[PDB]
């Protein structure tokens, strides 16, 4: 059971500059006070990187959009969230994001963390979403609406249990989190890091690598993905369920991978802390 | 993993568009259709399971 | 002569400043030759000379 989300404004797209992000450390070797060539997929410096929100302005010309589109994967893909309150969280990577073929869904819901790789009928506007509750000051979720089968299932994945601050926040972003999700040899690689801002119009300039995380063994072909966004539900949001709702504040950036060399400095504890993009100028 | 009247438990796929690369898996059993010949899933002329 | 994890070599192991991330195993010099091992029962970081 879905349903299609009918009270976006109709807006364009924003473009932004991805400036010196997007490295990661390439192999799990030590290495100190260094410059090392190396050759690999990266997000090119001061690359066109395209960006997407979520976000609820009021008024009679509002600009309430809730951004979930597909995407094309390409050879890879640099994405990066800015958020205040865990509104982006996971994502579907496969060819046809349907039940004719096997697809992996990375999701983030309350308490636990997933990953399944199955021959799922997804919805065509899926989503995620947290209600607030008028006789406590308490949010939970309650919808969980990515796909409405699955079957064929292979590499289950499940992780302990936790408790999420599904709670609200004003303010600017509070943390920047970075990935990179490669598709290589039967294997899905993601690379990540966590950086606390306090910023808001914009991705922060600056430089950082990210680690290696996780090395996925699924045989899959990915040309697709769409980014799973969560819904703010209240007893204030009057509606049946396709427009009782309204967006939370956050914004997500996407980009590609080309093959790129790259000089990595290494400093005294074997830490990237620069990079020249060899083919930039 | 034989057995007198055959054992048919065991699957290979025979038909493909394209190639595979390298630790891919694939249990589509969409139908293959051959000779530029359209076939809405039905086994038939130029159309394989 | 030594045998960390499969890599073999020969030299002399002394302990060291350096502090290897989580999911780092060995490292290496400034011409790709190992340096640095950490040992597989106590989490030491030795240099290799
Ligand atoms: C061989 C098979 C390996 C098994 C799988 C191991 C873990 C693989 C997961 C990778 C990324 C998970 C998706 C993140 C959701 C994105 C939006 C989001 O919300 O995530 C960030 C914040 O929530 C995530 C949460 O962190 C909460 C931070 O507010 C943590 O959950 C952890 O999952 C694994 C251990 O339970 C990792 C970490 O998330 C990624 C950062 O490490
Ligand atoms: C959301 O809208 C899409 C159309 O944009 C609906 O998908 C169509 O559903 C009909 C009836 O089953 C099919 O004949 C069409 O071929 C489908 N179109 C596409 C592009 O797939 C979808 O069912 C709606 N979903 C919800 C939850 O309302
Ligand atoms: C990213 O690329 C898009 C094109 O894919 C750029 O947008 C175009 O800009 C020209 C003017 O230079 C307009 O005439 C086109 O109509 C725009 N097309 C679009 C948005 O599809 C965009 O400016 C580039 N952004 C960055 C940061 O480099
Ligand atoms: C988040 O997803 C997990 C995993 O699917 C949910 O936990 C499972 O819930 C089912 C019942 O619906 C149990 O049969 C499983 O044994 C549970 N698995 C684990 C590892 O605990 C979890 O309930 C979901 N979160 C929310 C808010 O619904
Ligand atoms: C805040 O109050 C709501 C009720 O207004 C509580 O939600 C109910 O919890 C029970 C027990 O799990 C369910 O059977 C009801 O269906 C829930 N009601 C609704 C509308 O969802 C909620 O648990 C309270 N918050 C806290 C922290 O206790
Ligand atoms: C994938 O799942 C489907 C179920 O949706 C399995 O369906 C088989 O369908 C044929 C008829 O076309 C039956 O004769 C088989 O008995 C069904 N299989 C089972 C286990 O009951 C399909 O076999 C599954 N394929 C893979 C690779 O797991
Ligand atoms: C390598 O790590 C050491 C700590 O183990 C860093 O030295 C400390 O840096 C902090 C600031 O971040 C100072 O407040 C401490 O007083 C420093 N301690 C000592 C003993 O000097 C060192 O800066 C790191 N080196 C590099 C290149 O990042
Ligand atoms: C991975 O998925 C893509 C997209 O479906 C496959 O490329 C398509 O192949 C069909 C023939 O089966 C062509 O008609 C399309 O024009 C191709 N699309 C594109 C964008 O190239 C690709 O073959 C799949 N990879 C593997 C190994 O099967
Ligand atoms: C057994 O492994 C633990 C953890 O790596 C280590 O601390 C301990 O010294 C090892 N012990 C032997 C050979 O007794």
């Amino acid at each position: 059971q879905c349903v299609n989300l009918t009270t976006r404004t109709q807006l364009p797209p924003a473009y932004t500059n991805s400036f010196t992000r997007g490295v990661y450390y390439p192999d799990k070797v030590f290495r100190s006070s260094v410059l090392h060539s190396t050759q690999d997929l990266f997000l090119p410096f001061f690359s066109n990187v395209t960006w997407f929100h979520a976000i609820h302005v009021s008024g009679t010309n509002g600009t309430k959009r809730f951004d979930n589109p597909v995407l094309p994967f390409n050879d890879g893909v640099y994405f990066a969230s800015t958020e205040k309150s865990n509104i982006i969280r996971g994502w579907i990577f496969g060819t046809t994001l349907d039940s004719k073929t096997q697809s992996l869904l990375i999701v983030n819901n309350a308490t636990n963390v997933v990953i399944k790789v199955c021959e799922f009928q997804f919805c065509n506007d899926p989503f995620l979403g947290v209600y607030y509750h008028k006789n406590n000051k308490s949010w939970m979720e309650s919808e969980f609406r990515v796909y409405s089968s699955a079957n064929n299932c292979t590499f289950e994945y499940v992780s302990q249990p936790f408790l999420m601050d599904l709670e609200g926040k004003q303010g600017n972003f509070k943390n920047l989190r970075e990935f990179v999700f490669k598709n290589i040899d039967g294997y899905f690689k993601i690379y990540s890091k966590h950086t606390p801002i306090n910023l808001v119009r914009d991705l922060p300039q600056g430089f950082s690598a990210l680690e290696p995380l996780v090395d996925l063994p699924i045989g899959i072909n990915i040309t697709r993905f769409q980014t799973l966004l969560a819904l703010h539900r209240s007893y204030l949001t009057p509606g049946d369920s396709s427009s009782g709702w309204t967006a939370g504040a956050a914004a997500y950036y996407v980009g590609y991978l080309q093959p790129r060399t790259f000089l990595l400095k290494y400093n005294e504890n074997g830490t990237i802390t620069d990079a020249v993009d060899c083919a930039l100028d | 993993d034989s057995k007198v009247g055959g054992n048919y438990n065991y699957l290979y796929r025979l038909f493909r568009k394209s190639n595979l690369k390298p630790f891919e898996r694939d249990i589509s059993t969409e139908i293959y259709q051959a000779g530029s010949t359209p076939c809405n899933g039905v086994e038939g002329f130029n159309c394989y399971f | 002569n030594f045998n960390f994890n499969g890599l073999t070599g020969t030299g002399v192991l002394t302990e060291s400043n350096k502090k290897f991330l989580p999911f780092q195993q060995f490292g290496r010099d400034i011409a790709d030759t190992t340096d640095a091992v950490r040992d597989p029962q106590t989490l030491e970081i030795l240099d290799i000379t």
